[PDB]
């Protein structure tokens, strides 16, 4: 602050990354074969059912279920910019398209309707700061009731 | 009676920064790169005194002196700069003109764009019948808002456009427009920061994914809607964060250098933000003929780009007849070393609470 | 194609412990030179090296295949490095079995080390080996994985209100077979109640993790003799590799493996399933022929893995563990050294630490001795089996 | 030992230009869909993979052999990953050429990448490939390395006012042969005078610095004619490590090759000089016998490798570029391609982008054709000459 | 500053880093052989020479001579903390003992005597700060005259 | 066997900067008062690989240098501007130094006189017999604290001394010593604050009840306790963050030109705080006979200040035979223009977070 002698880093972020993944962090895109119709989350650009290259954005499902869920409140495993909410509902959430998501659960009103099998849908949040400074925004889940 | 621009003003620092004095210093740039491929030999040094109000106010008063007694129906303030982040400077520069206080008003923030965005929603109240009039001011510090040491430190300066929007002796009728944007974080001033950032390394690469993309799909828009296309344009204006940058994309665009020349003024100014393309087009109306068709394209980071055809009218030669063209404005000048432009635009790192001035 | 004999192996002890006065390069020495030692073998005899770690976001050094050749004192002989997880050894295993039987190299050095110290939070930088932009930048790691693995194994074969008693019997032959294992961590504590460990952390289940180097050296079969009486052959080998992403477990059309399960997801792994029987194939074997072997344990993941390598049937892994299958004198004894929980875990080694143990059993001086051992199995993962490694020895 | 042919090869043209469109999941599909399609052969008959990269520094993605695995659509084959600075995509070459001639994979990818842009400023980064303690934290680069390398050679051989006529001279001939190459980077650009070049940066001897990925398919030679009327063969390899440390050059006692040349250092390149002597004597041939070569070019670093290799004698390499030596009508046609300068660098696909010139000039493709070429040399190099590579093809 | 918000990081270094080489990078401590004596540098485990373990500290000679010599002015390769000092010189600086070093030559108060052959001294300085904000001192050479 | 100063050594920065190059930029004072009356023509510029550690290492080797083979039994560094808050940069020295780690280890505090408040401590230890002998360093980078601006900045300086107290071989015998302080807050630096600032307007009123009162009050004490005057003593030495300081000082006090003008060193280098006195006393000890009486007046902000009286020995010719002394120390220097020095000592408002060097 007072000094400013830069400090050793030897990652620093490109813009570039997550440009080409607002579709996919933004909007939920994976990816649809055109050749057989199978779908894929995330995105991708060869097709793993036939190997086509005929591949398309696809919206998944931005309505589900909760498959499986878990609770993280270990402080040992608390990531930088993921220490202050405690605990974090962990889930993979299956989407009505068949597709499965690995995310997290918030908000939560009624602990009581926090349960397998329980209907969630997708919202856009802040999740952790990027190493050019710009904010990231990408997907959570929320029970849907 | 077709809706457009009426008067318009100008306001430019008077200190002048040479790039020598910059790349002495840092010595993290070349000085033939910047001079003869980026274009740009000086650049504008915002006095301790100066900022966007105390610039977009000279500008706004400029084009308001063109007609005497004009009531303020609107008033839209383009600046990524703003002295306040909460409150409008808009407010303040409308008091300061003391032309009527019953007026549409805010500040509005689109980077680059500023400006253009500005006149467009000013154009959009007139044309919608909400006013009969309304005032749009493009205004930029950037370099206020950008750091020692950067790689554009040399070529940062600072301005202000105002233009009039009417219906009553219209010198530029408002045609069409076109815009577009999206997510390009090419650069970004986080809520904070004093300094505007780079998100990547600069070239070619930066350029293709923001500046050329998005004033190419603007200006692809614009003239798809018009059925035109580069040939039937006498003049074309891009933004002027460097000389260099109307003739890139110009060759990019299928634009030719006779196209651009006259909307270029930045050699001695460096980069002004939301004024540079309405300081293009004010280059061009000072010096343009009856007939004239005008493009206009600006870009700012984030990101995005404005699109805006005119047509100049018979006007525009009496307007010119007892006019101060913009040309003549930045003959002003002081010039300054480095270690007072640094002094003047607050950039040594001193106390945060001052005893007196030296303590 | 020629046999390939394992000579010797050797692994820095208590690597569910750190090392914090030793760098990289002194920690990698003390192995390799103890390997050496043990096989009666000169370093400047190696002609090649196949090395392991987790990445260079640990200790900021990368290409670290040169400064391995230097430190062991080696030069010009190369080291191929592997990045692939806590697989990297068992990688590297495959990779120095393949310099070997192809002629090019006759005796090379396989192992792999992890310094975790080194970094001041290691837990937070592992996220970085997974489908990043989808769930390290997101928070998500490969803990939540494995937990999310378990809940789902017991929600789905019907182990509610055991699942507490499942995970401490297995957590606690764990701690039986590394208390009189001089190598492991918990060596010499003595064993906690059943009772006790429910009511611990992850009732018992979770794993000890400190740092170590380990290696085995590999000899074409010809040779053998001149290092060692009792040679350890490799039988056959498995790698293979699906997405990191942890939804794609439920849903993977790019995996391609005839026979599998209708049903797959994280409480049955379908890549794990199609590397033992690729491996198997290999090796000749079929799981009947398993006398003893080694998984990556952690909660319930020894469980889905005694599935997917053929040792019990879908969703009875649980009721076998319960039943005693997995001590010594059961079914089929696994973990015989402690594994992660007893003896201890450091990604990079973890390879080497399954093998060493396998290597020992299969000569007849393990401290937990299966009588009569002829083959031995490790099955090693990588992410949530993103990586999956089997590897097949025998002693003739 | 069975022999091991290279039936297609391909990379992703200019790759001194950068593709900030793609990702680099998208970048390795492009190069090796079209060398698939080049050796008429179908993904899904790939059996392994052995890939290269810098490291996890540049986009954060680690433990990456899974995520190429389901990105080429191979799944459960697996990608074995190579972490080796410039010579990541020859250490692959090796691992692939390993697996096939050991019998255990019939078909396999060899390659590599490099996506720069993901990383802000990539030029920052590349040190942590080093003895980062001592010179990467302390602020020494590996480009450091080449101006001092280039320095001592210019100065301890007699060069002194011809400096810049040797480094334009080979900066010049680069641009020749890549003026006429439709997948270099300076393809078609106009050829500077002599006198330009030696006024310009480097005196034209600095290289173009891009993105790209690249892959060579290796077969069992009793395969080959599925897919290939002209196969190109693998005569032999050698791979060599020595310390980081640029200081070492100078006295590496740790460095045990007899017959080492009495004074070592930048200028003279041990490590090298080890290399080619062991890669010839496997592959069966003297420099002699090399009838076109691809090296590192940068600075003087062309005219190291050159003399180390065996091409011509210490001190002669600058004095064999200025009587015309490398070029297509003199004694060893060299970087006919264009090289680092005229074709472009992308550190992890470099090697791919020596072996692809090397197989089209060894089946007559060759945009500058060396008329009857038999064997041809990659000599490649990783840090300051502390991984080097040397890779022997010939066409029967 | 405002906002407290954590960043995004992939690597901090632990101090157990430096405080193990802190004899090379305060006082030049490489190795010396006890068996054969060879002489090497940086520290080690192992002898190269003879492949003994018993191998001791060994304090280098802090006197030398620059062998080869290069500026380093291209902005492009400008380091993070050392960004301000422009050109910097580096240099192999050999060592009275026989060894080489990779380093700089810094406070150059006469040009003329900056060559080839010139006598050197080692002094310590500080370098690129730590990623667990400790100040970084190693060494760097000045002529010596 | 009387116990005393055995050796010593200097460290001080090459870089320096001429006054006129800051009054040019600031124009806050007249360049005739600080070149004329204050006596600073030009003044040391720390660069960005140096600080109190480096320049105190630097000393301590220099002193060791004269005693081969030497074991540290203490270790104790004087200073206002230390590196750390917590922890001591004393134990980091110790490291450098490389002679032992069972020693007395602390970093001590009070201002300018924080060298000699150090050099006392190790006296005490060698004289209760606690040590056999003991290492004093006093360092400060005065300029590195001083904000662009300040009155004071076209003097700030920096440099550090090294003295290693002993029984065996000694050059200058410790006689006697008094120390005074009390509560005079006329400099401060609160905690978090980079920048030492002033608690008044400079000039004689602030000197009055400062610098003078305890220079005085510490030096008639330990003149009342020797029972001596001034003309008792060969060379007097007083804190020299100006050439005009100590012959101030010396005018006030009784003592006369010749007595002050062999400690003078500070012309070319401006204020070194702790180590000023130090240093004042080094440049007597380059030149003195045996036999020959000094004495040591410092002063530190705060306020206090600790007087010395010493005795030079037999010892002083074979340890002059062959020494470089400061005086030819000082004649090696690198000068650097304002803007340089400003990049060199961190003092440009560059952005909090860094992207590159220069982004
Ligand atoms: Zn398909
Ligand atoms: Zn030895």
């Amino acid at each position: 602050s007072m000094y400013p002698e830069q400090i050793h880093r030897m990652t620093t972020a490109s813009m570039l990354r997550e440009w080409r993944e607002h579709g996919g962090k933004y909007r939920l895109e994976g990816s649809q074969c055109e050749e057989c119709n199978e779908i894929f989350f995330p995105r991708r650009t060869v097709c793993g059912a036939c190997n086509s290259l005929s591949v398309k954005p696809y919206r998944c499902a931005r309505s589900g279920k909760i498959e499986v869920m878990a609770p993280a409140e270990n402080p040992i495993l608390a990531a930088m910019g993921y220490g202050e909410t405690v605990p974090r509902i962990m889930a993979m959430v299956r989407l009505d398209d068949g597709l499965v998501i690995a995310s997290e659960i918030v908000d939560v009103c009624d602990q009581q309707q926090l349960k397998v099998g329980a209907p969630v849908r997708m919202v856009i949040r802040k999740h952790v700061r990027e190493s050019n400074l710009a904010w990231q925004y990408a997907y959570k889940f929320v029970l849907d009731i | 009676k077709k809706i457009g621009i009426v008067s318009y003003g100008a306001g430019i620092p008077v200190c002048r920064l040479k790039v020598q004095e910059v790349i002495n210093v840092w010595k993290n740039t070349d000085l033939k790169l910047v001079e003869e491929n980026l274009g740009v030999t000086e650049r504008a040094v915002l006095q301790p005194d100066e900022d966007v109000i105390t610039l977009g106010v000279l500008a706004a008063q400029r084009a308001l002196d063109k007609v005497p007694g004009h009531q303020i129906e609107a008033l839209y303030l383009g600046t990524c700069t703003n002295p306040y982040d909460s409150r409008a400077s808009a407010s303040i520069i409308l008091e300061m003109l003391g032309s009527g206080y019953d007026a549409y008003c805010a500040d509005v923030q689109f980077a680059g764009k500023s400006g253009t965005s500005a006149l467009q929603i000013c154009q959009a109240l007139v044309a919608s019948g909400m006013t009969g009039s309304a005032l749009a001011i493009g205004a930029d510090t950037i370099n206020r808002n950008t750091a020692p040491g950067d790689l554009t430190e040399s070529y940062a300066g600072a301005g202000a456009a105002a233009l009039l929007i009417g219906s009553q002796d219209v010198i530029a009728e408002f045609d069409a427009s076109f815009s577009c944007a999206a997510d390009v974080a090419d650069n970004i001033r986080p809520q904070g920061d004093r300094y505007i950032r780079s998100g990547m390394g600069l070239g070619s690469d930066k350029n293709s994914i923001g500046l050329e993309d998005q004033t190419r799909r603007a200006a692809e828009g614009l003239m798809a809607k018009l059925h035109t296309s580069p040939a039937d344009y006498d003049y074309v204006v891009f933004q002027q964060n460097l000389v260099s940058t109307p003739y890139s994309l110009a060759k990019h665009l299928g634009f030719n250098p006779k196209q651009v020349e006259p909307g270029i003024y930045a050699g001695n100014v460096g980069d002004a933000g939301s004024a540079s393309p309405l300081l293009g087009l004010i280059n061009v109306l000072d010096q343009a003929r009856p007939g004239q068709k005008i493009l206009l394209v600006s870009y700012g980071f984030g990101a995005g780009s404005d699109a805006i055809a005119l047509t100049v009218t018979d006007a525009i030669e009496q307007y010119q007849k007892h006019n101060k063209p913009l040309r003549e404005l930045l003959e002003s000048k002081i010039y300054v070393d480095y270690g007072t432009s640094i002094k003047y635009e607050f950039k040594y790192l001193r106390a945060d609470y001052a005893l007196t001035a030296y303590l | 194609a020629r046999r390939v004999a394992i000579v010797s192996a050797a692994y820095t002890p208590k690597p569910g412990s750190s090392r914090v006065r030793q760098t990289f390069k002194e920690m990698i020495v003390e192995s390799a030179y103890k390997a050496l030692k043990d096989a009666k073998m000169h370093p400047r005899e190696i002609q090649a090296v196949a090395y392991g770690y987790h990445g260079e976001g640990i200790s900021e050094y990368g290409g670290l295949g040169p400064t391995i050749s230097d430190a062991l004192g080696i030069s010009p002989a190369p080291t191929f490095m592997s990045t692939a997880n806590c697989t990297s050894s068992s990688v590297s295993f495959q990779m120095g079995h393949q310099m070997v039987a192809s002629g090019e190299y006759d005796i090379v050095l396989c192992g792999g080390f992890e310094k975790m110290t080194d970094h001041f939070n290691y837990a937070e930088y592992i996220g970085s080996s997974t489908e990043c932009e989808y769930d390290y930048f997101l928070g998500i790691s490969h803990t939540d994985a494995f937990a999310l693995a378990t809940a789902e194994y017991f929600q789905k074969f019907g182990y509610a209100g055991r699942e507490a008693d499942v995970l401490a019997t297995f957590g606690r032959q764990m701690r039986i077979y590394a208390q009189n294992t001089p190598t492991a961590t918990r060596y010499g504590q003595p064993i906690p109640s059943l009772e006790v460990l429910k009511n611990s952390e992850a009732c018992g289940s979770m794993l000890a993790w400190g740092e170590a180097s380990g290696c085995a050296i590999l000899v074409a079969e010809h040779l053998a003799h001149k290092y060692t009486d009792k040679p350890v052959f490799v039988r056959g080998c498995a790698y293979t590799g699906v997405s990191h992403y942890f939804g794609t477990r439920f849903h993977n059309p790019t995996l391609h493996h005839p026979g599998l399960p209708k049903d797959v997801g994280m409480a049955v792994s379908a890549n794990s399933i199609a590397c033992a029987e690729i491996a198997y194939k290999k090796a000749g074997i079929t799981a009947k022929d398993i006398d003893v072997a080694q998984v990556y344990d952690l909660l319930g993941a020894g469980l889905i893995q005694m599935e997917s390598m053929g040792i019990c049937g879908k969703g009875q892994a649980g009721d076998f563990v319960l039943e005693g299958g997995i001590a010594l004198d059961g079914q089929l004894p696994l973990n015989t050294d402690g594994g992660n929980i007893g003896r201890g875990h450091a990604s990079g080694c973890d390879g080497i630490l399954h093998i060493t143990e396998l290597f020992r059993q299969l000569r007849g001086e393990s401290d937990n001795q299966v009588k009569g051992a002829r083959i031995g199995v490790s099955q090693n993962l990588g992410g949530y089996a993103a990586h999956n490694s089997v590897i097949v020895l025998s002693n003739d």
